[PDB]
């Protein structure tokens, strides 16, 4: 042919680096912050180290994390909450401060279709002063239907047993944990749960499931 | 500011050899094609090497091949050249040329300035331009032809023509890609047409400024004609 | 008070439906019995684009019919060679988060945005050989949903905060901006003329607009869910929308009315994009089922089906003209027809 | 007049033949579909195609056994011809125990699977196993020739080593010893640490694991247990014994025996395939 | 207050009542007469020649 | 002179 030989060449550089790209870019794992407003999903990303979205990036024992926090801005949720499919899983946080726009919140976000099979995990944030109200108030002020004693061990259970009750597909996990402002824990559990759900994966892609 | 800058002149003894370098800054180097046309004292242009972008393709001229070579380096923004087993007829002024193959480019855009090479005593297209001279005055139109041996036209519809101006004591500059397009800065009273064989350039209200020599050169296979000259 | 407010925008709307209503004598059924269908259509793919990697969600043809654009979720900006399937660009962006392309019509320029609420502009002949960006389009609150070029100086984008803009690229700044939706718009279509365009939103209600004067001229409320596509016809006096509740329908501006509906019982999924072709007899609709419809424009009736993708037909264009369809889609393969 | 054997034999080869011809060709076209995005579609694109290689050469045997050692191809072929099928039984073996050595490393160390595994790794794997079968293959190339009868009219192909004793029982002995002791081992170790992993999480437990390694472990171990454990004794015992006739009358039973594990193979690969019509829709 | 957008409102009805509309048989034969006559250039509603097809 | 296979 005629000097679209150098044009050829051109295009197999261009598909060269393309493929060199793809190849070195998926080795990151991808997480989706979701939750309620003053819930503490500033707090967790700020001990683990913006009108649109906001991503925080670290890594953790020759793995590297990449959190999307997209609760910045205000619209239609059905318009844009199909681009975060193909994510490893939700890192739903949870404030007992309060709030059952929570658990209408929770109740959506489980029972999605695109989200029909990605993993959550739960952080109920602020233990202390739960247990400070706990000791000042009633919790039958927030649920009337609760009929156990007013400590803190029963009524932890019985909110984190609410929270559970909105999962109605059995294939997918809920990994439930109460940090209560501690150090250095949640990124190992994050860790733990990131582990469980590639493991899972890679025996599904063989085969053996 | 596009840079292309040479260096590397000087006098050699027959049969020794010497190297020569080009280089460049203010653009995208990696990306480019590189020439080494070359211009004998008192006669017209001649092509010599071509280095490909990534260094995947060279050629070279039937008559300095084996004796030459030519070699890039991305990371310092430099061209080589390694001439050996210098003749009496290697003495000529090179050129440093920049090129870039696409969909609607235009190669042969910027040419650098020129060194002086000088020795001490010791199955192709053709094309041809009918004139040497050509009487001009300000105010008035000429018109330039040029021929080729065989057709340049390809079978996807494109004709590879080019058009160059040199002034006086000045490096060359690309007027015309493909006998139809012009330029990035060229004037438009310089147009070109033609069909087949037979290539015109047409200039009007002519001014001062395009006093020179033209050359007319093809891109159609791995050259320049004899070129003309416009007087006031 | 508000009581009286409200008597009297009822009596005007009232009375706008009485004078619409009397406005129609016929219906267009009735007179297009009288012309031969266009029988059995059947393309055939000439070409597969595979370059990307993640959901291909915008494309847009050049003026001159040949070159292309494409952006997906991988973060690339590529625009194409159609006949010879070369790659003569690879733009990166950003943000991964892109919704929209747009190519100028002297192809110069190329514009893109997204989730991240700003409209960024390219140049596409730089001296120095590479693409770079040329200007950052802030000002929207909510994610772009849409952009198109009127020339190279000024553009226009569609944003979620139920508000569009007129931009001037020499400054930067929003020289207009159009308000009076209640959702959030979701596509945009300019004239022929380029002298007036429309907009659909999610509150099922497109509306003409006029580009000199920012207002409203016109309002057309026949849906029944969110529009999700909209273009216009080639003559320039009616366009075509498509909406969530698997329909089309065919408006038109001198008599600011519906005209058809284009739905069968068997296809339940709503539309993702919706086109024109040349002479404007047949109306092309991507579908949510994996495949794409070829509809009579105006007789109802489906002439054909261009399946062959494995995902969402996200995207669809035609050329100037005429000779080809290109098919996007969630496979990260783009299809030429013809 | 053939014996009972032989007939089981012959039909046993070309059941074999016509299943493993067609269930490999539709493997090998699925697979070398989607042989540049998936790392896992290039194990059993080496698998498949030695497997149809293997069996693409049964009416060979299908001539020499309907009639009595018909040899109608000189010698020039009785030195090369064997070689190809021994070659691709070697490797076919050597890529199911890779595999599962794969499939070990892929459950055990998740991390560094991530960063550091790609298509450079595999297809240098899977050259290494094809490229271990010319050391075992080499021996059939040096010591193969041909006898000639002038009592009425027949035709012999063998192996012979006039001298070599010793050589001989050190070449069976390897073949054995590698060729069967060390997949096995390593098929069964494997497995059974990923299942023990396996079964210890709720979110990582299933069933169709169990079923898939029992299958596959069971087929192979019964399926290639008399061909060998009879090659050896006939190797290794005198040329001139009733026991060794009886070993030569069996020999055709238990190579076709050996030989249905080419047809096992393919369909465990298909039934338990997720998506198999589709990926097949789409080649 | 609420009463700003209830008079923006009562204005665009106002401006929006005050178009004029035409019978709709003469927008039906308008778009027909449309389509009839540039039929002849659409590459899309007829098959196109092998030899001019630029995809072939 | 083993016949046969091996």
């Amino acid at each position: 042919s005629a000097e679209e030989r150098a044009a050829l060449e051109r295009s197999k550089a261009i598909e060269k680096n393309l493929k060199e790209d793809g190849i070195s870019a998926a080795k990151d794992v991808k997480l989706l912050l979701l939750g309620a407003d003053n819930s503490g999903k500033s707090t967790i990303v700020k001990q683990m180290k913006t009108t649109g979205i906001v991503e925080t990036h670290f890594t953790f024992k020759n793995l590297h994390f990449r959190l999307f926090d997209v609760g910045g801005q205000r619209s239609e949720r059905k318009k844009w909450i199909h681009c975060f499919e193909d994510v490893t899983a939700i890192i739903f946080c949870v404030d007992l401060s309060d709030m059952h726009e929570s658990l209408m919140l929770f109740d959506s976000i489980c029972n999605n279709k695109f989200f029909i099979d990605t993993s959550i995990i739960l952080f109920l944030n602020k233990k202390d002063l739960f247990g400070e109200k706990i000791k000042k108030s009633p919790l039958t002020i927030c649920f009337p239907e609760y009929t156990g004693p007013n400590t803190y061990e029963d009524a932890a259970a019985y909110i984190q047993a609410q929270f559970e009750s909105k999962n109605r597909s059995p294939n997918k996990e809920i990994y439930c944990h109460m940090t209560c402002a501690t150090d250095t824990n949640n990124a190992q559990v994050i860790f733990d749960a990131v582990t469980d759900i590639i493991i899972a994966n890679n025996l599904r892609g063989c085969g053996l499931y | 500011d596009v840079q292309l800058v040479e260096s590397g002149g000087g006098l050699v003894q027959p049969g020794g050899s010497r190297k020569l370098s080009c280089s460049a800054s203010g653009f995208a180097f990696s990306s480019f094609g590189m020439h080494w046309v070359r211009q004998a004292p008192e006669k017209g242009l001649e092509w010599v090497a071509y280095i490909s972008s990534g260094s995947g393709t060279i050629y070279y001229a039937d008559t300095v091949k084996g004796r030459f070579t030519i070699s890039r380096d991305d990371p310092k923004n430099t061209l080589f050249l390694q001439m050996t087993s210098l003749r009496s007829e290697d003495t000529a002024m090179y050129y440093c040329v920049r090129s870039i193959y696409y969909y609607g480019s235009s190669p042969f855009d910027f040419w650098g300035q020129g060194t002086t090479l000088t020795v001490s005593s010791g199955s192709d297209i053709v094309m041809t331009q009918a004139t040497s001279s050509v009487p001009v005055t300000p105010g008035e139109s000429v018109s330039i032809s040029c021929r080729s041996s065989k057709s340049l036209l390809h079978s996807n519809g494109n004709t590879y023509l080019y058009w160059f101006l040199q002034r006086p004591g000045q490096s060359p500059q690309l007027l015309i890609y493909r006998m139809s397009n012009l330029a990035s800065g060229v004037p438009d009273r310089f147009s070109g047409s033609g069909s087949g064989t037979a290539f015109t350039l047409t200039i009007s209200r002519l001014e001062a400024e395009d006093v020179g020599v033209y050359y007319c050169m093809q891109h159609l296979e791995y050259t320049f004609g004899a070129g003309t000259k416009l007087e006031l | 008070e508000l009581d009286q407010l409200r008597q009297e925008a009822e009596q005007l709307k009232n009375q706008i439906r009485d004078a619409r209503k009397a406005c129609a004598d016929a219906t267009l059924s009735q007179i297009t019995n009288n012309i031969d269908p266009v029988g059995r259509i059947q393309m055939r793919t000439r070409r597969t684009l595979r370059g990307h990697l993640a959901k291909i969600y915008a494309m847009h043809w050049g003026t001159d019919s040949r070159l292309l654009v494409s952006a997906s979720q991988d973060g690339k900006l590529i625009i194409w060679d159609s006949y010879t399937t070369n790659k003569v660009h690879a733009i990166p962006l950003r943000s991964s988060w892109v919704m929209t392309c747009a190519y100028a019509p002297s192809g110069n320029y190329v514009a893109c945005g997204g989730l991240d609420n700003i409209c960024s502009i390219y140049n596409l002949k730089t001296r120095e050989g590479n693409v770079r960006v040329s200007r950052e389009l802030a000002g929207h609150t909510g994610y772009l949903s849409c952009c198109r070029f009127l020339d190279d100086n000024q553009i226009v984008t569609s944003s979620g905060d139920t508000t569009c803009a007129l931009w001037d690229i020499e400054t930067g700044q929003q020289t207009t901006t159009f308000t009076g939706h209640t959702g959030d718009v979701m596509s945009l279509s300019l004239a022929p003329d380029t002298r007036l365009f429309v907009s659909g939103a999610c509150d099922a209600s497109a509306k003409l607009w006029d580009v000199r004067e920012g207002m409203c001229r016109q309002t057309f409320t026949g849906h029944e869910s969110d529009i999700n596509a909209i273009c216009f016809f080639p003559n320039g006096n009616a366009f075509a929308t498509g909406s969530d509740d698997a329909t089309c329908r065919l408006f038109d501006l001198r008599a600011d009315q519906e005209l058809m509906t284009y739905s069968h019982d068997n296809i339940i999924c709503g539309i993702t994009s919706v086109s024109f072709s040349k002479s404007g007899r047949l109306l092309l609709a991507g579908y949510d089922d994996f495949n794409c419809n070829v509809w009579d424009a105006l007789k109802a009736d489906r002439a054909g089906v261009l399946a062959g993708h494995d995902n969402r037909v996200s995207c669809l264009g035609v050329t100037d003209d005429g000779m080809a369809v290109a098919t996007g889609s969630w496979d990260s393969f783009l299809k030429i027809w013809n | 007049t053939l014996r009972v054997p032989d007939i089981l034999a012959l039909v046993i080869f070309a059941v074999v033949f016509l299943v493993g011809v067609l269930g490999n060709a539709l493997v090998v076209w699925v697979t070398a579909f989607e042989a540049k995005r998936t790392i896992n579609a290039i194990w059993f694109l080496n698998l498949a195609v030695a497997d149809f290689l293997s069996c693409l050469a049964l009416p060979i045997l299908f001539t020499s056994i309907v009639q009595h050692h018909h040899w109608p191809f000189g010698g020039a072929a009785c030195s090369i011809l064997p070689s190809l099928i021994l070659l691709n039984m070697y490797a076919s073996i050597l890529l199911l125990a890779t595999i599962s050595a794969d499939r070990f490393l892929l459950v055990f160390k998740p991390i560094w699977c991530q960063n550091f595994r790609g298509a450079g790794l595999a297809w240098i794997a899977c050259a290494v196993a094809w490229g271990l079968a010319l050391l075992l293959t080499i021996p059939s190339f040096l010591y193969r020739v041909v006898r000639e009868e002038y009592f009425p009219p027949k035709v012999l192909c063998g192996v012979d080593y006039s001298h070599d004793k010793r050589r001989e029982r050190a070449v069976a002995i390897v073949r054995l010893v590698l060729g069967f002791l060390w997949p096995l081992l390593t098929l069964t170790i494997c497995y059974t640490f990923i299942l023990l992993r396996t079964w210890s999480r709720r979110a990582t437990r299933s069933t169709k694991t169990l079923k898939v390694v029992v299958a596959v472990v069971a087929s192979f171990f019964i399926f290639w247990l008399p061909y060998q454990v009879t090659g050896i004794m006939m190797s290794f015992l005198e040329p001139s014994s009733p026991t060794f006739l009886l070993l030569k009358k069996l020999d055709s039973l238990c190579v076709s025996f050996a030989y249905i594990n080419c047809c096992i193979n393919p369909i465990i690969y298909v039934v338990a395939g997720q998506g198999f019509q589709g990926r097949l829709r789409k080649s | 207050a609420s009463i700003a957008q209830a008079r923006k409102l009562v204005e665009q009805l106002k401006m929006e009542a005050n178009i004029d509309r035409i019978k709709v048989s003469k927008a039906a034969a308008d778009l027909m007469a449309y389509c009839e006559a540039h039929a002849k250039e659409d590459p899309l509603l007829t098959p196109v020649p092998a030899s001019e097809n630029p995809f072939r | 002179f083993k016949p046969x296979a091996x």
